């Protein structure tokens, strides 16, 4: 409950077609956290989608997503952002997006969600 | 310990704004801080608290996600970040003071008060 | 003199406030607070994961040690029942992965981190037997040795665990540096020759394995009552708070926890052995008397100087971002030594392996930790834990005194 998070967006989509989602956080110094987006599937564990850098923006995406989904972060308004392009039905999930300092990522646990502490409230993307 | 304001004014819809809160320099460190907002004739009804370690902050429904409370131990202020302001948002902001607390809703379980800065946003 | 004891001990202590340190700058409150609840699974695994017979090891080996024939029947039992439990307890880890997590961390995002522990519970178990084999033949400088090195390769384990892995890095790595323990206490008991590898096959005594059941459930009654009761607190003080709060608390059991273990040092060494042999009331009072005057002031000396340099302690051993512990550290110190006072009470009881008033000690601090954090926790938090934490010791030191007293007159 140091730094707090709000998703927002997602819902009903047809195959093919784009869907946006946006995270915001409610804490100090926002620029110094590893921003990621994880999704999760009823009875599935929680999985890696995207992350950003905290330093220059660098980015990495899961082998199921890259080229369709973007992440993208704003210092300046304490907020992330994920753009869903290409969906198939697979990407049904709850997305949540989580913070965490770039010690807590090591140097290959930056898709593992253990090392996420600050978590958001996640919401509801459903690929028809 | 004494609370007094700053930081406020007009603003339109969607720029931020920051507000101030000072302390008087006696074991300021040891006591919880929360910040209200008051309609005209109105209650003063919860914005954003910080628990008195500075570990844990609460928010309300209306405020998470754009407003953060933090805390300056070295210069004994209380700072409340406002980044997407909307009409809304539109009243008196109070900040409020409490010997081993500030994890309440409730404005009676804060026992120190400032005298609260105006902060209008337009359009 | 055993400095081969001592020399150990101290290793183990440096080993723990480095990496306690390394834990606590590179993942601050928030990891101290999230790791305490795994940490406690380790140590009840060091408690149980071989069994829990270790201790009914070292005693019915010294005792047979001179009998070929009764030695290789007791070590040859007490493999067998560390083999099975460890088997048994990998199923466990690897059927239940996501409620352990659950239980204790609140996620079942560490699916990954439990499963991997059920193969490292079995270094937990044979490195344990192996070590309990080395103290039956009072080989006290193969066991400190041993001791020493798998102290070390921690280090280096739990480094490259939490560079390379982050945060559940360093959780892995906090498990391997007991688990790697196996590979010096091997080697060290082989290449010594104190015994030879015929000895460890596993066979079955009904009668050995008796006694060692005994052990056993003693083990179990220490896993599931302190052990689960910290956890619900830890948890119930996150969901109220924050998980940064929790690692304000755990900090300061971190630093108690320090000079506590050398001066229980004086107790399993010193104290257990005599307690076991007088059998009249008025020479056992004398013995918890006498260790009393020497305990309960040695922790007193030790709290109020650590109290003194609180925030010297917290910018030394911890973080600059633990600044926040100084005001538990008087609540927590006066807790400490009414525990540590009310530990030669119970280590009466384990002279006398009476599991009647085990289960009563463990259920009765459960019991008082459960209600006082429920009344503080969601008041004052963090430090609310600390209050309970003191006047749960503060009842159970003026409880046990009561029922010695009792005890003492034929109750």
């Amino acid at each position: 409950a140091q730094v707090q998070l709000v998703e927002s967006g997602g819902g009903l989509v047809q195959a093919g077609g784009s869907l946006g989602l946006s995270c915001a956080a409610s804490g100090r110094t926002f620029s110094n956290y590893v921003m990621a987006w994880f999704r999760q599937a009823p009875g599935k564990e929680r999985e890696f989608v995207a992350r950003i850098s905290e330093s220059r923006g660098t980015t990495d995406y899961a082998d199921s997503v890259k080229g369709r989904f973007t992440i993208s972060r704003d210092n300046a308004k304490n907020t992330i952002y994920l753009q869903m392009n290409s969906l198939n039905p697979g990407d049904t999930a709850v997305y949540s997006c989580a913070a965490t300092l770039p010690a807590w990522t090591g140097i290959i646990g930056g898709r593992r969600p253990g090392n996420y502490p600050y978590w958001g409230q996640g919401t509801q993307v459903t690929v028809s | 310990v004494q609370l007094v304001e700053s930081g406020g004014g007009l603003v339109q819809a969607g720029d931020s704004l920051t507000l101030s809160c000072a302390a008087s320099g006696r074991t300021a460190y040891r006591y919880g801080m929360g910040w209200f907002r008051q309609h005209p004739g109105k209650e003063r009804e919860f914005v954003a608290s910080i628990w008195w370690t500075g570990t844990t902050t609460y928010y309300a429904d209306s405020v998470k996600g754009r407003f953060t409370i933090s805390r300056d131990d070295v210069k004994n202020m209380v700072y409340l970040q406002m980044n997407s302001l909307k009409p809304e948002d539109t009243a008196v902001y109070y900040c409020a003071a409490k010997f081993y607390g500030g994890n309440s809703k409730r404005p009676g379980d804060y026992a120190y008060w400032g005298q609260g800065t105006q902060v209008t946003v337009s359009s | 003199a055993s400095l081969w004891t001592a020399a150990s001990t101290l290793v183990k202590i440096g080993a723990g406030l480095l990496v306690g340190k390394l834990l606590a700058v590179s993942f601050g409150p928030a990891g101290l607070g999230l790791a305490a609840n795994f940490r406690q699974l380790i140590t009840v695994l060091g408690v149980l994961a071989g069994a829990g017979i270790f201790n009914g090891v070292t005693k019915y080996v010294a005792q047979y040690h001179d009998n070929p024939q009764q030695l290789r029947r007791v070590v040859g039992t007490s493999s067998a029942m560390v083999l099975g439990f460890s088997t048994l307890m990998a199923l466990v880890f690897v059927l239940a992965a996501a409620p352990i997590s659950q239980g204790l961390f609140g996620n079942t995002d560490y699916q990954g981190l439990v499963r991997l522990v059920a193969l490292v519970q079995m270094g937990i178990a044979w490195g344990n037997l192996l070590l309990a084999l080395m103290k039956g033949f009072r080989d006290a400088a193969g066991n400190a040795l041993s001791l020493i090195v798998g102290s070390l390769i921690g280090v280096l384990a739990y480094y490259v665990s939490y560079r390379l892995g982050g945060y559940e890095g360093a959780l892995l790595g906090l498990a391997l540096i007991p688990a790697l323990v196996v590979i010096p206490a091997a080697i060290m008991l082989i290449k010594r020759g104190v015994i030879p590898l015929s000895y460890l096959k596993p066979s079955w005594d009904n009668g050995l394995a008796g006694q060692l059941s005994k052990f056993t459930l003693m083990a179990l009654i220490t896993s599931v009552t302190l052990p689960v009761a910290y956890i619900m607190m830890r948890k119930l003080l996150a969901a109220q708070y924050s998980w940064d709060e929790v690692g304000i608390w755990q900090g300061v059991s971190s630093i108690s926890d320090a000079y506590l273990q050398f001066i229980t040092a004086s107790f399993s060494v010193y104290l257990l052995p005599t307690l076991s042999r007088l059998t009249e009331k008025r020479d056992i009072t004398r013995e918890v008397v006498k260790s009393l005057k020497f305990v309960l002031p040695a922790v007193a000396a030790a709290s109020f100087t650590v109290w003194l340099l609180r925030d010297f302690a917290i910018w030394l051993l911890l973080s600059n971002k633990f600044t926040a512990m100084r005001d538990l550290f008087a609540w927590q110190l006066v807790g400490d030594v009414l525990k540590v006072g009310a530990y030669v009470f119970g280590y009466l009881v384990i002279a006398k392996a009476s599991l009647r008033f085990y289960i009563l000690a463990e259920v009765s601090q459960f019991t008082l930790l459960m209600v006082f954090a429920h009344w503080l926790i969601p008041a004052h938090g963090a430090l609310g834990a600390a209050q309970a934490y003191m006047a749960t010791y503060i009842v159970y030191f003026s409880l046990c005194c009561g029922v010695f007293l009792l005890w003492r007159r034929r109750a």
